[PDB]
RNA sequence: GAUGACUCCCAAGAGCUCUUAUCGACGGAGUCGUUUGGCACCUCGAUGUCGACUCAUCACAUCCUGGGGUUGAAGAAGGUCCCAAGGGUUCGGUUGUUCGCCGAUUCAAGUGGUACGUGAGUUGGGUUUAGAACGUCGUGAGACAGUUCGGUUCCUAUCUACCGUUGGUGUUAAAGGGAGAACUGCGAGGAGCCAACCCUAGUACGAGAGGACUGGGUUGGGCCAACCUAUGGUGUACCGGUUGUUAUGCCAAUAGCAGCGCCGGGCAGCUAAGUUGGUAUGGAAGAACUGCUGCUUAGCGGGAAAUCCUUCUCUAUACAAGUUCUCGGAACAGGUUUUAGAACAGAACUUCGAUAGGCGGGAGGUGGAAGCACCGCGAGGUGUGAAGCCAUCUCGUACUAAACGA
């Protein structure tokens, strides 16, 4: 939904870079409200490592770059999450200081040695179920 | 819209074959498909009933505006085409009479809502 | 050519507002406002 | 509604006193400058100008209340709603079949002199326009209008 | 629209409150095709009956929806419950006649709006902002092709010495446009359920994507 | 206020009869300040000048709609006059045009004021700078209240005014008195349009020709308020086609860039060309106008799209400051969003949780993925295959970030 204030393909050729730097690396320290945004790139290229064939690894030839955190993805993310079903980043909100009055955030991924928030437990979703609408919780006191 | 300045083709047999709109009697953009226009026309055969530069009523009868009947559906023509009446030279009774034989283009039946049931009956067959 | 009065009127309710609740790491040293990622433990 | 028609008595100093003005359905102007004396304390002795020490005055039942002439359906009362155009106008018979206190507490408020203590004399002023009041507990003194009334009759 | 509902010969029976869920499109027995909103009353009830007698007006506070003590802020947690009335999302009231006045507690529906008649909508519009003119009120804009900084502007009010600067209260550009704007005078509810208490009408009913509309009128 | 427009006075004569339907000669009476003007009082250490665009506003001396009198008013079209400003008052052709002529329409295409409204809103065509030229005047320099071509439009809003959004504060009270809802609505705004057509009815009227009165009904335009479910337009972080080039050695499949690179599509969102919805009833007062009583003073009743109430909106800073319920570790504050949004505000969610992301399932858009197999030398085609993907929408799941020990 951010635009950053950015034309379109600067925007991109951006969180390419910020997303394959916050792969090479394990955690970076940048702008909440834009961390707020590669929230989702790094999730949709965790995606990527856990399918591992070839049609949805040659298309994250195309997102990440920079150097072989595509081997670095498909190799460790993959395996160290290859049961955590959504959520595989933290996003915390430091504020460390800038002389701009912007935010700062720490982003990283979730089940390393030194995380921040020492997590949850990777525990597999639970299958579907109908929905219904019964609206009956008079919820009185 | 069909309005000022639109540029329509004659559709009955009369003598004219171009049309060039100057009104719309009951709109204020342009009129949609099926309603009275007036109009100047622009080109005539030699011998016909109309005579090139002499303002003549219309009835609109194909229009590249899109209108849809009362059902949901639909329809949108090629061109712009009207076909002729007597103008009100003639009195109230004649309203809504045409001047040709035989019109020839396929056309709404929007007409019998709109009341020109005369130039209806003409018709080749409603759409 | 508008004075104190105007000057004075119109500075003033742009005041600054002492923070609300200000929490510091019990141990850690800092001071921060909530939801803040001071420390770990 | 005692309490809505109580008015704001909590409000004055109350210590002075309480006096009641009954017009018998006479005539507007001649109960007004009476009001507007009593009701600026004027007519006590020991005035002075930069004060209210106005007296409580309280007219009674101006459903029953005279005003001579034909004025009645004529001189209407005018207001300009700020609106541009807008000039809300309403006759003396629409007012008195709408509220007929309201009549004479403008025009007492005309009356009374044009500074700042106008309103916070008011403040002081309460109307019935029965002859029914809840403001008979207190030392309630009616009063009686000048003995000045000689009355010029006409053929 | 009378001999109805349930009520004596002339009085205001009272407004309920539900929620704008969208639009689809029907069709009626003659082959045509209508418009259709679909108002959701989700269970509304009795929470206070107004009096002249104590208070002074006659009202039913009807409550619409379904909340949690986390979601209420006390000061009305306390007033729900000395009521001992089931939460609801949000309250309103309304003032009816002497007659038709409802005990505390009684549940209201769909079911009391007969078919084929009318009603009042009143539904807190979808404002858009700090919009300006030309959108505002649709005035006009001076030419693109000659006139600079003003293509998309207004005009100028009467002015010279005399109005002396004095813009009597005019029209320009402003802040949102939320608020509640009724659709007097309804056409026929087509359809109202048993059960599921919806109910369909023939289309343009105000209000948002959900949350906002009251009805009356019957 | 002379001329000016209007009203009024008188009334020769026209109106076949007739002064006053309609006019009205001579001669007067006044009202207004709009054409022409008079005076030179404010401004020349500045008061920006015509016309157009936008935006209106008032008066009524009324163009239609609205009522009545009267007519040389049979009916119908009119005439004239009284009351009335609620709502309206069109497009285009030549001219810079205001004006005006015209063509096509309507219920009508009103007359003035508002610094001949409106340039710190716009335009800048005329016209009053410099150039240039034609005719005329000057014996030349030059002028022309004649003509044509071209001739920089400045200002970041302090205040008053005005559209909106908010924070403080006052409001007796009981808790230091702090709040959350829910109203009432002193009072302010808004909305008041018209045509066609049918019926009643070929009825009243008239020799027909023609053609009613009124009340009901439909169908349209304008104006306003609202809604995108459909249709259109868009849809810049979607799907696919595609050119030039650079890279990933090359094939393969992708990327950058060409101000989406260009195409064909495109949901949700927004909009109108689309769709809705309104253009009312009831009540009071009451206009000329009309009647009847009266008892010569007066009495009341009809009586207009007019005024005021009923609908819609706004409102308790409504200072006579209103009323009801409830909270009292209550209200806030912060964080995730938002159907709401410039900040603020409102509304949702704040872990006995669906607030947003993420992941699964569909829906919804593009439109046959790659690899593999076949057919052909190839361009390329067919099968595996409604395949493949995914901007949005719903639905599951707390996997992430919204408790809180100030």
């Amino acid at each position: 939904f951010r635009k950053l204030g950015r034309p379109a393909g600067h925007r991109m050729s951006m969180l390419r870079t910020m997303v394959s730097q916050l792969v090479k690396h394990e955690r970076i320290e940048t702008t909440v409200t834009k961390a707020k945004e590669v929230r989702r790139l790094a999730d949709n290229m965790i995606q990527l490592g856990k399918e591992g064939s070839l049609s949805a690894a040659r298309r994250a030839a195309g997102f990440v770059r920079g150097d072989d955190v595509l081997h670095k993805i498909f190799t460790e993310l993959a395996h160290r999450y290859k049961d955590r079903a959504g959520g595989y980043t933290r996003l915390l909100r430091t504020r460390i200081r800038v002389g701009d009055a912007a935010p700062m955030a720490y982003i990283e991924f979730i089940d390393r040695e030194n995380e921040l928030r020492q997590s949850k437990p990777a525990t597999p979703q639970p299958p579907q179920r109908v929905p219904l609408d019964p609206w009956e919780r008079s919820r009185l006191t | 819209f069909i309005q000022m300045g639109t540029v329509l083709k004659v559709v009955d047999n009369s003598g004219a074959k171009k049309v060039m709109c100057i009104q719309a009697l009951k709109g204020k953009k342009g009129a949609r498909l099926g309603d009275t226009i007036v109009a100047s026309v622009k080109e005539a055969m030699p011998n016909g009933k109309v005579k090139k530069g002499a303002v003549v009523y219309g009835v609109v009868v194909r229009a590249a505006m899109q209108r849809g009947r009362v059902d949901g559906s639909e329809v949108r023509f090629d061109d712009n085409a009207v076909v002729l009446v007597d103008s009100k030279d003639k009195n109230t009774k004649t309203d809504r009479q045409p001047i040709g034989t035989r019109v020839f283009g396929p056309v709404p039946h929007e007409l019998r809502k709109k009341k020109h049931l005369k130039i209806l009956a003409l018709a080749q067959h409603v759409a | 050519k508008i004075s104190k009065h105007k000057r004075g009127i119109r500075n003033g309710p742009k005041a600054l507002k002492p923070v609300p609740v200000i929490i510091r790491c019990r141990s850690c040293g800092r001071v921060k406002l909530p939801h803040f990622f001071c420390c770990s433990g | 509604l005692k309490k809505a028609v109580a008015g704001i008595k909590r409000i004055n100093l109350d210590g002075l006193r309480w006096r009641v003005f009954d017009a018998r359905g006479q005539v507007l102007g001649r109960l007004a400058s009476q009001i507007s004396t009593v009701l600026q304390a004027k007519d006590k002795p020991t005035y002075c100008p930069n004060r209210d020490d106005g007296d409580i005055c309280i007219v009674l039942n101006a459903k029953e209340i005279g005003f001579t002439g034909r004025k009645l359906t004529d001189k209407f009362y005018r207001w300009h709603t700020g609106y541009i155009g807008h000039l809300k106008e309403r006759s003396l018979k629409d007012q008195m079949a709408k509220d007929p206190t309201e009549v004479i507490r403008k025009a007492v408020w005309r009356m009374l002199p044009s500074n700042n203590l106008r309103d916070d004399r008011d403040r002081k002023l309460r109307i019935f326009e029965g002859g029914e009041h809840p403001f008979g507990d207190k030392p309630l003194e009616p009063f009686v209008m000048p003995p000045r009334r000689v009355r010029e009759m006409r053929p | 629209e009378a001999k109805q509902g349930e009520m004596s010969s002339r009085s205001k029976r009272t407004g309920i409150i539900a929620v704008k869920c969208g639009m689809t499109a029907l069709w009626d027995k003659w082959g045509k095709r209508i418009p259709i909103s679909i108002l959701w009353v989700d269970d509304n009830i009795v929470s206070q009956v107004k009096t002249v007698e104590k208070e002074g007006i006659f009202a039913l506070q009807i409550g619409c929806g379904q909340k949690k003590p986390k979601h209420l802020s006390k000061a009305v947690v306390g007033h729900f419950r000395a009521q001992g009335v089931p939460l609801k999302r949000k309250l309103r009231e309304f003032p009816v006649t002497e007659d038709a006045l409802l005990p505390v507690g009684t549940s209201l529906g769909v079911r009391h709006f007969v078919p084929g008649q009318y009603v009042d909508v009143t539904g807190i519009t979808r404002g858009k902002g700090f919009q300006g003119c030309m959108k505002r009120h649709g005035f006009s804009g001076m030419p693109a092709s000659h006139g600079a900084s003003l293509s998309h502007r207004s005009g100028g009010s009467t002015g010279q010495r005399d109005a002396p600067g004095k813009v009597f209260k005019g029209r320009k550009m402003a802040g949102r446009m939320g608020a509640d704007q009724r659709t007097v005078k309804n056409v026929w509810v087509y359809k109202i359920d048993p059960a599921r208490n919806l109910m369909w009408v023939r289309g343009q009913v105000p209000g948002a994507e959900g949350n906002f509309v009251f009805i009356k009128d019957a």
